[PDB]
């Protein structure tokens, strides 16, 4: 009934992803962190993980 | 759970928990004794509660039990009790939880649809937490009664 | 045998030997000499591979001749061994014969039925014919190693 | 996920004909993405069903499966295509008039 | 999708022929019927949310277990689901029987849908009992030609989850 | 409940020869329930098949 | 059921052709590795049932819900069948893994599997994932020899 | 179809028809006679329609079948013949559909590939369908010739 | 994912009772154990890359040929990939203790993780050598009770690999 | 993808040596050989689409039944996606030419190809046909070496889907 | 098959829970039923010879057009199929009313009749108008207890 | 190549009201390559938006 993911059998999102219900939006003025965290938010789900430094 | 809370905003940040979410969690245990005194309060007097709410709504909404009513009749008043019992349940979840997440999962979602089905008023809804949470607070002290009340305006708000 | 297996496929469609079964039976007859090899130092062996195997298959379960075991006792642990000089004698007997039919026949055949109504422990006879197979294939070059460890194979995966 | 054989022939074609740039500004530029996604939020796993934007029964399973998968997870085609047959194709081999072999006393 | 009348034409063109007289008759055939569809489908589109609540009250009044406690109806998303699930059926059912086919219900209705309610815990045997509780509904609203052939696309539903 | 044991001896004439064993089909002798002593009696003479001997053990 | 050899036949009787020198290498590298699929499939089939153990102990911890009342497997007539279809599933394999070629799974397992999977409600994505679990074994004990012929039996079911 | 398009149309909006949709269905199911009757009067004349059209095709474009020519030669003729029976079955098609929607799912999509791998010009496709829609329209009435026109029309559009 | 308090409000909630005195205990139970979480939680945080040194350290020291040429690890892009996937580890074994649960194993790290690993040729015992290698620094960081606490859901990772 | 110096890069990177007369004689191989391979490619990719034409003709030739009614290649979108299919062929072929080696031919042509065309009921054996038509059509443009060198990736891929 | 115990027994395995207060309820309801029920099963089971003859003769009377030549009644053969039709319904239909479930109608009948009828051109709605005679029929010997499995074969066929 | 700085209003006139903030994706104003123009172009002309300034950066 609470705290489960959407799927049944296959609720499961790999760590290395966003949690499923996450999202992340661009505001016009948002702190610097924001801008960070939205910044691997995009490259965790386009390249489906944190790319290496560099 | 506030707990669920604080690892899932982390866990989307892919990093440990801040100092603030751990103060966060530190606060929802110090308190989990007062909590859960609360929401044994209110399960120990449930049938009161759920029997003086349904008297205050249907004083203050007669035509929900008046024929035509959606609630007219034995049989159809019983279902309305039983759902602000439901209410009442999900309410003491929610507060052992420490937040609405309870409450909003198993009782939020998909309500109005639910309730635009079943042809139940959305306003008779309405009052009828507001009556529950009239009552439940009057069994609990001042600091208790806000927390609580709360909660019960998060589904006043949630129906409206 | 090999033999009676070829001849039992051209049997059943009613025709001469194919030459696919005359190889079969030309490669049973070429490898006779290593297979009587084989039988034979098996069976010149018989009694230390039997009282090996039974050693260390106590040793593994000792559960097996505790009191409330199986083989708790004098008789029965005698009949433990004679079991596995048995089996040994019918892989010494496949081996010649250069199939499992003769295994099946004598000791595989209601041997599972025999065990569960006697309540033997399969696992511990698989556990005892493993130990069987090491100390013949302590004893045998590699070749016949192999040549033997087939049959071992075979009575173990019939146990289970 | 690819719902229909229609959805992945479009952006086959592209890959095919023009290559990735082009296909990822055509996926990029469909109205399903700017209705869902818009402009400034990050593209994400969809789990509700709304077949006015493409989350049909099919596009819901093929998502959770595809979302329950680590990255590498394997190399197969999840969605090879969507046709008559099967993968494997067993559907196009010849059967046997006989079995193998047929049991008798008789026959031994 | 395919309607009847593409249906037709796929039959001919991959045998690649012109229409027959048999292919003219299913089409006059087709034709015969769109008014009765038209008129029908008009009938449902009124009544849709009548249809699906009164559905929905016969299957939990047969199946008491779906929304207490533990069953898979039971909490306000699952029921607000369940009714979605209905009117999906409903609403895809009377696209079905305005084209005459019930290709779109494959495309779009029944591929993968066993496998998603499995996945769910969602029990199969209960949907089916909704989409004949709808079928009675719908039939009763719309007179009897428009039920039977209305009844065609439910069972088509009905027989793919079964 | 009673049962029957027939042993018939059916010949092969009206089929062809067949390098296959038929022994076992010309001459037998079987176990037969009593409500299926006639289709089979029947069902040997309808065959060419003749009837050697009757038994009912009890 | 065909192996490489048949396989190999066929293919020259489809165009009416003798044996070409490449059709002889072809067969000259099945030879070859004759010696290292039959040491397999012994290995295979004298561990089979761990294999299976394994196989069905790493399914049922991926998926717990299978076994959990309301599952798929849960009866004990409803684990028997699926351990019975992952058995199956190994020794099919292990054939196919001695001739060579996937035409023994296509002729006696992946005949009507999908549809009566489908029809039973089966979860296929799960056992897919179990024939997955079991082609890990099956690689840890004797490596990627097998590995082929384990996933066409998963795309038999997808 | 028309039916097809509605229903598309009306299922990308998550909704029932709409009256407008509605109206297009009972517009079209009303024509349904009339277009099978077109329809007909074409098909039983394919034979005579190709045959004039194919000539009008090679007086007006001598090029096509001289030397050198795309369908230079008997059997290059015969395949731009056939060409020819294949739109006019996917115009009878789009007639009895009500739109052109067979017409393109059959032979408009990926067609201009096709004839750039065969050679094929795509102008001489345009007066070959040009010839084709003054045939066929030549035997029909004064209004079925025009909405069958308009398939013409849109076919010409389409390989230009 | 699900937490203790979670976990106890669905098993009530599937039964559609109220709690009563052992859900009360149960909940209790979790209170009291909040602030040692927490402060196991804070103090590998804080210790997070000096665990995943110390335990890297020890697994290569243990399985030298994971970092030469021809090792799972050998190259930079792979050893950072091992010392990454440590850090999630590590990362998810510290949510699991904070929650007291490990449902967010299951959901998050342990699915199809087994299956990858074999696909890409991961020596799965020589991750459930790194995992335990972790579980003993961190237990020697955080203290007897914690360390108690942290292995629980450090052997439920191990042995979800194996 | 890998070409062969990276084959041999990657073959020695793995043994973790540096390269020695063996590596050196594989290297000079290689770059013996590149002219012939930039030439053929250059040529083949002047010629490409006389080439589909000419091999697309000889298959439609060969097997008429592929393009006439009922057939895979019978629409202008089934005869578009066939010939592309086999500008790919050619594509990947050069490609395959050029690095001298087949491991592009694995990665992006060959994995998932018999499923894609066993579920769209693609004739595999009239695919095969086709491929053999363009080795033919390639090499009667590219001259005997290029032309028995493009023949193994032309066979190559005729072996991966046959 | 499935009888009203076997359905509740089914339902908490399936929740894998034991009987509680309101499933022993149900339980008694049917054990509280059962010898009404079967009074009427057996009323209806010495009495089958005249209730098939007396519904047949009330759908015959009702469409004499069956009868005619040309109708689907009319052959001895034709006729004696129908009949026997209305015979299978009331067996089965006495078979649901002692198990106190319908699903033996939902297996054994309905599943595959609406086919069989279009494949051999039985008119459907007069083989339901044959099913409500024989409801009336029966209802006036033993009283309503059959009412609901004859109107679940009604509705299954309709 | 080029980069085109267009400056629109996009109202939300086909579909109903929400809470969420929206007014960012409402009026705009971004850079676009050259190629990415007309598309843009004709998707703000078909969610009823308007073009109220283009420039070419340069
Ligand atoms: C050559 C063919 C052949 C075989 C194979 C064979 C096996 C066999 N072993 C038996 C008894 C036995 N067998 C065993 C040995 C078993 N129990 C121990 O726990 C061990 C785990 C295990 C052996 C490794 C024992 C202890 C008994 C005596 C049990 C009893 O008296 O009920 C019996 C019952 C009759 C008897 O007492 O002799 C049979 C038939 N007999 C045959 O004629
Ligand atoms: C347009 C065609 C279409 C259909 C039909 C469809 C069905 C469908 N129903 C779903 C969930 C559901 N469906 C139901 C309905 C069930 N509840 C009771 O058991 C009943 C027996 C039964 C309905 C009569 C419920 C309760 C859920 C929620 C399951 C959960 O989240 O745990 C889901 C999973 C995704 C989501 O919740 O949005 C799908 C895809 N989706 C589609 O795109
Ligand atoms: C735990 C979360 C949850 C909730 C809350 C819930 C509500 C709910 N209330 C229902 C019936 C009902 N509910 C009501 C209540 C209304 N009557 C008056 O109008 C009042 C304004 C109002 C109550 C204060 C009534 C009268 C019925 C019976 C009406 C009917 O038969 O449709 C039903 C139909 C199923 C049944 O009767 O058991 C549901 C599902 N379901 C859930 O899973
Ligand atoms: C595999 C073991 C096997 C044997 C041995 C065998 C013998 C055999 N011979 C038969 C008939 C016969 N057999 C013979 C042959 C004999 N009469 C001639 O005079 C010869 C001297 C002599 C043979 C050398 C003849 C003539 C018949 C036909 C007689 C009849 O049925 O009227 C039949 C009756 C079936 C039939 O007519 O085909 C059997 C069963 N059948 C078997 O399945
Ligand atoms: C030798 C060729 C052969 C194959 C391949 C075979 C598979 C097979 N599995 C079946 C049922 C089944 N198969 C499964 C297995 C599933 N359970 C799920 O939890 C798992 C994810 C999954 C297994 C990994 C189950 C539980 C059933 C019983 C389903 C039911 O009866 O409701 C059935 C239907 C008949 C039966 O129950 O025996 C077949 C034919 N049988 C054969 O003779
Ligand atoms: C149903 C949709 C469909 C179409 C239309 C179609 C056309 C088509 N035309 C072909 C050949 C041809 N088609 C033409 C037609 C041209 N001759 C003149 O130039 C004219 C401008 C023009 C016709 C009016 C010619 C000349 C050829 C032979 C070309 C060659 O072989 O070089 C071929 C090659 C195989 C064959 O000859 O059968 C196809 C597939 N295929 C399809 O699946
Ligand atoms: C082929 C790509 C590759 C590289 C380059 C690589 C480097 C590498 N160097 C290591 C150790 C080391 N590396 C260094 C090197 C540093 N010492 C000084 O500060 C210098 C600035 C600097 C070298 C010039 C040292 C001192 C150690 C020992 C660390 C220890 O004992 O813990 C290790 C740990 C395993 C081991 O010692 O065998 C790796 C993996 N690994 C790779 O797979
Ligand atoms: C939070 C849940 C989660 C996990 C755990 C996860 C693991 C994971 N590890 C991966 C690769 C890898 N993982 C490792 C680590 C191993 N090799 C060493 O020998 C060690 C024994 C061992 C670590 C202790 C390596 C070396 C690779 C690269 C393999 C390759 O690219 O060939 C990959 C493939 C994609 C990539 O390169 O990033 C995944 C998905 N993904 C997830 O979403
Ligand atoms: C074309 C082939 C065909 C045949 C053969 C046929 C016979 C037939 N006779 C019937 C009734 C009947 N049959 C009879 C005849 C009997 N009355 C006296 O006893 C006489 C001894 C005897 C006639 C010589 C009577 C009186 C009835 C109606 C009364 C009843 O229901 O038994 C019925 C039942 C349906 C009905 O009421 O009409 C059939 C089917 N029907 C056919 O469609
Ligand atoms: C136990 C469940 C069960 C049912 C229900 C069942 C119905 C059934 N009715 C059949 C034929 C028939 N059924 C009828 C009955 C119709 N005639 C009309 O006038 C009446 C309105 C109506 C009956 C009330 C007729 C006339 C046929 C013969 C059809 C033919 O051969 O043309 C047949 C085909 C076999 C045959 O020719 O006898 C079946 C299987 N079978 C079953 O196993
Ligand atoms: C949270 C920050 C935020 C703000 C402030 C905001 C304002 C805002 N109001 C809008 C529409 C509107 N806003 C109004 C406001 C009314 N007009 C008059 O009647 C009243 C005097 C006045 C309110 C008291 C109206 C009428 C519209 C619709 C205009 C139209 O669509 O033609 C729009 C266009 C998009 C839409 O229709 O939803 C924005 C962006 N949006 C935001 O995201």
């Amino acid at each position: 009934s609470v705290g489960d993911l959407p799927g049944g059998l296959w609720g499961v999102r790999p760590g290395f992803q966003s949690p499923p219900k996450q999202r992340y939006r661009w505001t016009l003025k948002q702190s610097k962190a924001e801008k960070e965290a939205l910044l691997e938010a995009i490259y965790r789900q386009v390249l489906e993980r944190v790319l290496p430094e560099g | 759970s506030v707990v669920t809370k604080a690892i899932v905003s982390a866990d989307a940040e892919a990093r440990y928990l801040s100092p603030g979410e751990l103060d966060r969690i530190r606060g929802f245990v110090s308190s989990g004794e007062r909590r859960l005194r609360v929401a044994q309060t209110l399960t120990e007097s449930r049938e009161r509660i759920i029997k003086q709410a349904g008297d205050q709504l249907f004083q203050k909404r007669p035509d929900l039990v008046s024929p035509g009513g959606n609630a007219y009749g034995a049989e159809r008043t019983a279902s309305c009790l039983r759902d602000l019992d439901y209410y009442l349940r999900l309410v003491t979840f929610g507060i052992v939880a420490g937040d609405v997440t309870p409450i909003e999962e198993i009782g939020v979602i998909g309500v109005k649809e639910m309730y635009r089905n079943l042809e139940v008023p959305l306003p008779g809804m309405v009052e009828a937490v507001k009556a529950m949470k009239s009552v439940a607070t009057g069994l609990l002290s001042g600091d208790d009664s806000a927390e609580v009340g709360y909660y019960f305006d998060y589904l006043a708000g949630a129906l409206a | 045998s090999a033999i009676t297996k070829a001849i039992l496929n051209a049997d059943a469609e009613a025709r001469y030997l194919s030459p696919g079964e005359i190889d079969v039976v030309r490669g049973y007859l070429a490898s006779g000499e290593r297979r009587v090899r084989v039988a034979r130092v098996l069976s010149d062996n018989a009694l230390r591979i039997v009282r090996g195997a039974g050693d260390t298959m106590f040793q593994k379960r000792p559960d097996l001749v505790a009191p409330g075991g199986n083989a708790y006792g004098e008789v029965r642990t005698a009949k433990c061994l004679r079991d596995l000089d048995y089996f040994l004698r019918l892989v010494t007997y496949g081996v010649l014969a250069g199939d499992t039919s003769p295994i099946d026949e004598i000791g595989l055949i209601g041997i599972k039925e025999t065990y569960s109504l006697l309540e033997v422990p399969v696992p511990g006879v698989i556990d005892g014919i493993k130990a069987a197979k090491q100390q013949a294939a302590a004893l045998l070059s590699s070749e016949d190693a192999a040549e033997a460890s087939f049959y071992f194979d075979y009575v173990i995966s019939a146990m289970s | 996920a690819p719902s229909n054989q229609k959805e992945i022939i479009k952006y086959h074609d592209l890959l095919a004909r023009k290559g990735l740039k082009a296909a990822v500004d055509a996926m990029v530029t469909t109205e399903e993405y700017t209705e869902i996604f818009g402009d400034d939020t990050v593209p994400f796993a969809r789990y509700t069903t709304d077949p006015a934007h493409g989350l049909v029964t099919q596009a819901y399973l093929g998502g959770v499966l595809v979302n329950a998968k680590h990255t590498y997870q394997n190399r197969t085609l999840n969605f090879p295509s969507y046709g008559p047959g099967s993968q494997t194709g067993g559907e196009q081999r010849s059967l046997p008039l006989v079995p193998e072999r047929v049991f008798s006393l008789g026959d031994g | 999708m395919q309607d009847a009348i593409t249906s037709v034409i796929n039959t001919y063109d991959v045998q690649g022929k012109y229409f027959d007289t048999s292919a003219f008759d299913k089409l006059k055939a087709y034709y015969a019927t769109g008014e009765l569809r038209v008129r029908a489908a008009g009938t449902i589109s009124a009544n849709a949310a009548t249809i699906i609540k009164e559905a929905s009250a016969k299957l939990f009044s047969n199946q008491p277990d779906l929304v207490r406690p533990g069953g898979n109806a039971y909490t306000t998303r699952r029921y607000a689901a369940c009714v979605r699930d209905m009117d999906y059926f409903l609403r895809y059912a009377t696209y079905a029987m305005l084209a005459g086919d019930t290709s779109i219900l494959d495309e779009r209705v029944l591929n993968g849908l066993k496998e998603t309610y499995n996945s769910l815990g969602v029990p199969i045997s209960s949907t089916v009992q909704g989409i004949q509780a709808m079928k009675e509904v719908t039939g009763s609203l719309v007179g009897s030609g428009a039920a039977k052939e209305m009844g065609v696309y439910f069972d088509y539903l009905s027989s793919g989850l079964s | 409940a009673r049962t029957i044991s027939i042993t018939a001896c059916v010949p092969r004439r009206t089929k062809s020869v067949g390098a296959s064993r038929e022994i076992q089909n010309v001459y037998f002798t079987k176990r037969i329930s009593f409500d299926q002593f006639t289709p089979e009696y029947q069902r040997i003479h309808r065959q060419g098949g003749t009837i050697l001997n009757v038994q009912c053990m009890g | 059921m065909l192996d490489a050899v048949t396989k190999i036949i066929n293919r020259t009787d489809a165009e009416g052709r003798y044996f070409a020198s490449k059709d002889f290498d072809e067969v000259t590298r099945f030879f070859a590795t004759g010696e290292a699929r039959l040491r397999a499939a012994s290995t295979i089939s004298a561990n089979a049932a761990s294999i299976l153990r394994e196989s069905a102990a790493a399914l049922f911890t991926e998926q717990p819900d299978l076994l959990r009342p309301g599952g798929n497997a849960y009866t004990s007539r409803r684990y028997a069948a699926c351990v019975r279809d992952m058995e199956y599933f190994l020794r099919y394999a292990t054939y196919a893994l001695v001739a060579g070629d996937t035409s023994v799974i296509d002729e006696r397992v992946l005949n009507g599997l999908k549809e009566t999977y489908m029809s039973l409600g089966v979860p296929i994505p799960s056992t897919v994932a179990g024939v997955t679990a079991m082609k890990g074994v099956v690689a840890s004990m004797i490596g990627s020899e097998a590995n082929v012929y384990f996933d066409h039996i998963a795309k038999g079911l997808s």
